[PDB]
């Protein structure tokens, strides 16, 4: 089974250096090239470069001034190093397996934010229904994740066990901090008979928080 | 004497096969494009950037003005000239001279192009295409009438280094195996009926009317195999499905890079054969002309190098399906005007490193195709 | 750089119908009769994934509903018949010349039956109130089409400042959208008023859907 996994700094200061590794499994770097692609709202998908089986590299010329790709076949790892960072280098960075005359397997991507700003962990607030509202045939609960930086956070309900009827809303940036919310809808027979808890992880700050939803 | 006509053409597909001719008294020597897609004999009559010489009427004692002009338009290119008549000798063919109509070009657009070696054109199609009208007798009709030769000519292109134009018949030394004949559907261009195209043994599944919808013609004046847009797309789609292109890797990281090859390596083994089915003179039967990748993935470079760069010899058309030099280079082609038919035989000169680059085979049945594919 | 321009930016197609999207290259992408351009699907929260290799070769395991056409500079991707799972952004990508480049993408919206939102309102949590902040959250869940308006009212008067809105991507299964709206106030202002209201106007009704609470009731 082919897999690629990026690991990067979630946050890096401008003009500092970006270093991302790609650990691969299910195929060999002695046989296959690996590409680096990034995606941002401002610039969309951009192909950065590739390192082929024999160790040859080809780069997107717009980046050649400051990008180096390398690998270590014996560690099943490919590396990306980019210098002279600008804030529009903020993007999701993917390593991608070569395949025929294109690309097949992508890693999940690692979010890289270029900013001088400090890391701030979120406040996680449980949202229970209005006190005294009618107990209908279903019930919606929520979790509010407020005042963090940078992206991303991961949010689950009941450690990822509860996934039916969940809506997790994209973060929106306000006064240099992010906020996101998630809702989950379950039957009357489910809650509050059962415990329902939002789990929020924010890698940049090393925080992991659980908030049980309690009736008001 | 057909043997004397062997190798009377020079040139290549890319810019034309041409025949040397002597015109007027005393003779002026010109180099004449062989064109089965038009019906006028015309020569440069004034200087042009892309020609070395031209025909000067005032230096020929036998030239006569016919008193009118003419303009001819091709799919690309056009010219305007005066019309007269003069005596022509074909040194490699007919040592007696014969009188022919001649248009002397003084104006042109996109006709004499850089890289050509010809300064005139020999329209070998039917009178119905001649300008200003069909009453301006064609060069070949004058020839047949005056040299009293059969109303037949045949062409072999050896560029797959010249070729041969055999005026008056067939030369046995120029082919191997059998001649297969397809009826001329309409005597203007050499219009023939195409029943099916097959790519690597898979038929395209287009209505056969798609191949003829405008017309399918054999045209020595066209370089490429030219296919109406819908047909072209179906071909290149089938070619992508049947090819086995190398994957990108060290030293090969863009599609453009596929064009050039080193170390005697070639692109040919990666690509499928392409076949055209034509109705035989017996209506219930068809035959197949087949080109290999060697003829449609075409070497480009000047001599003296140890790599080669290739180009695709198939292009889209708006209208016609044109069997141009790409295909004709694989076959001895017989324009049998006397019996309203076109013949094909495999050319012995269509060989690279010993091996055949084209095939002909039949018969096949027409039971599952309409009785007429020309709409 | 070869530039790839995709059109339209967005297309809405009904389930069971045909979708056709276009990619135009600034220069031919063909070499040897082969078109070095490829199509990828990107579902929300996933990387792109190759559907069609060399303009027209369907990738093994991709459903036959997907097909690619074209040569030179003009290419199309056709999905027929469109299914709910097809809600995604599609990208063309060329590598006839370096650098490899991608088109700007086309988002395919599945045009399901119109549906009114399920609306829920949530008072500030006590934990937030302890820290002097007060956010009121309204969820407008599982509606179609995406266009929707939310109005916050405090004691019957409209409030515009301090509202943050976020929409989900179109759901893969039910083809709806959802939207979250959060009005953030100070604790002291929150505690100066009684009734909090979020009103949702959507094309599915002439009258807004109203959800309300009274504080400390």
């Amino acid at each position: 089974q082919v897999q690629l996994k990026e690991s990067g700094p979630v946050l890096v200061a401008p003009s500092q250096s970006l270093f991302i590794s790609c650990t691969v499994s299910g195929f060999s770097l002695t046989r296959y090239g690996v590409h680096w692609v990034r995606q941002s709202p401002g610039k969309g998908l951009e192909w950065l470069g590739v390192i082929w089986a024999g160790g040859t590299t080809n780069y997107n010329s717009a980046f050649m001034s400051r990008l180096t790709i390398s690998k270590d076949n014996s560690k099943s790892q490919v590396f990306l190093k980019m210098n002279s960072l600008q804030t529009d280098d903020t993007a999701i960075y993917y390593c991608v397996k070569a395949y025929r005359n294109a690309m097949d397997y992508w890693g999940q991507g690692t979010s890289v934010t270029v900013s001088s700003a400090k890391t701030t962990a979120p406040s996680v607030y449980p949202l229970a229904p209005v006190c005294g509202d009618t107990s209908g045939s279903s019930v919606t609960l929520g979790c509010l994740v407020k005042g963090y930086f940078p992206e991303p956070v991961t949010l689950t309900w009941n450690s990822g066990s509860l996934s039916s009827g969940v809506h997790t809303f994209p973060a929106v940036l306000q006064s240099d901090l992010y906020t996101l919310s998630s809702s989950v809808t379950v039957t009357s027979s489910t809650w509050p008979s059962q415990s329902i808890t939002c789990n929020v992880a924010h890698p940049a700050s090393s925080t992991k928080v659980d908030k049980k939803i309690e009736p008001r | 004497n057909f043997l004397a006509m062997v190798d009377n053409l020079q040139g290549d597909s890319g810019r034309g096969y041409y025949l040397e001719m002597l015109i007027g008294t005393p003779p002026q020597k010109l180099q004449i494009l062989v064109d089965t897609g038009s019906s006028n004999f015309a020569v440069a009559g004034t200087p042009h950037s892309y020609i070395d010489t031209y025909f000067d009427t005032e230096r020929s004692s036998t030239y006569r003005s016919k008193g009118f002009d003419v303009t001819v338009k091709y799919t690309q290119g056009s010219w305007t000239g005066f019309v007269g008549e003069d005596l022509v000798t074909i040194p490699k063919g007919f040592n007696t001279s014969f009188l022919v109509n001649i248009a002397t070009i003084f104006e042109s657009e996109n006709f004499f192009l850089p890289g050509i070696k010809w300064n005139g054109i020999l329209g070998l199609a039917y009178a119905t295409l001649a300008k200003p009208s069909s009453s301006l007798e064609t060069f070949f009709d004058s020839l047949v009438t005056q040299a009293n030769i059969p109303n037949v000519f045949s062409m072999q292109m050896c560029g797959a280094n010249g070729g041969s134009l055999v005026l008056g018949g067939i030369e046995p030394s120029l082919y191997k195996g059998d001649i297969w004949y397809t009826p001329i559907k309409e005597e203007w261009y050499y219009q023939i009926e195409i029943l099916k195209l097959e790519i690597g043994g898979q038929s395209l599944n287009l209505d056969c009317r798609e191949y003829n919808a405008d017309k399918a013609i054999v045209d020595s004046g066209t370089t490429l195999l030219r296919l109406p847009q819908k047909v072209f797309d179906a071909v290149v789609e089938a070619v992508a499905r049947a090819s086995l292109i190398p994957e990108f890797s060290d030293g090969f990281w863009t599609g453009s890079q596929l064009a050039c090859w080193t170390n005697s390596e070639t692109p040919w083994s990666y690509f499928p054969k392409i076949s055209i089915y034509l109705r035989d003179e017996n209506s219930s039967r068809s035959f197949r002309i087949t080109i290999l990748p060697q003829l449609y993935i075409q070497p480009m470079m000047g001599a003296g190098l140890n790599y080669e760069c290739y180009r695709f010899g198939i292009s889209p058309s708006t209208n016609a399906l044109v069997i141009g030099a790409t295909v004709m280079e694989g076959f001895y082609v017989i324009f049998d005007r006397a019996q309203k038919r076109v013949g094909f035989a495999a050319s012995p000169c269509a060989e690279i490193a010993g091996a055949a680059v084209s095939e002909i085979s039949g018969p096949f049945s027409t039971e599952d195709v309409a009785s007429n594919c020309v709409p | 750089n070869i530039v790839l321009s995709q059109s339209p930016g967005s297309l809405a197609v009904s389930l069971g119908q045909r979708a056709t999207i276009s990619c135009r290259a600034s220069k031919s992408v063909d070499t040897y009769g082969h078109s070095f351009i490829h199509w990828y699907q990107q579902k929300p929260g996933q990387p792109p994934n190759l559907l069609i290799h060399l303009a027209s070769n369907l990738e093994s395991g991709v459903p036959a509903r997907f097909s690619g056409r074209g040569s030179g500079t003009d290419f199309t991707l056709t999905i027929d018949p469109v299914e709910a799972d097809d809600a995604a952004t599609y990208y063309c990508q060329q590598n006839n010349e370096d650098p490899w480049t991608f088109g700007g993408g086309t988002k395919l919206e599945i045009k399901r039956a119109d549906a009114a939102p399920t609306v829920s309102i949530f008072p500030p949590s006590s934990e937030q109130l302890t820290s002097g902040g007060a956010s009121v959250v309204c969820f407008l869940n599982n509606f179609y089409p995406k266009d929707i308006n939310v109005k916050w009212k405090i004691d019957g008067s409209e409030r515009q400042n301090g509202v943050l809105n976020s929409w989900t991507d179109q759901d893969s299964k039910d083809s709806t959208y959802s939207m979250s709206s959060t009005l953030t106030l100070t604790k002291d202002e929150y505690e100066r008023h009684n009734s909090y209201t979020c009103e949702a106007t959507h094309k599915t009704s002439t009258s807004p859907i109203v959800k309300s609470f009274n504080r400390n009731e």
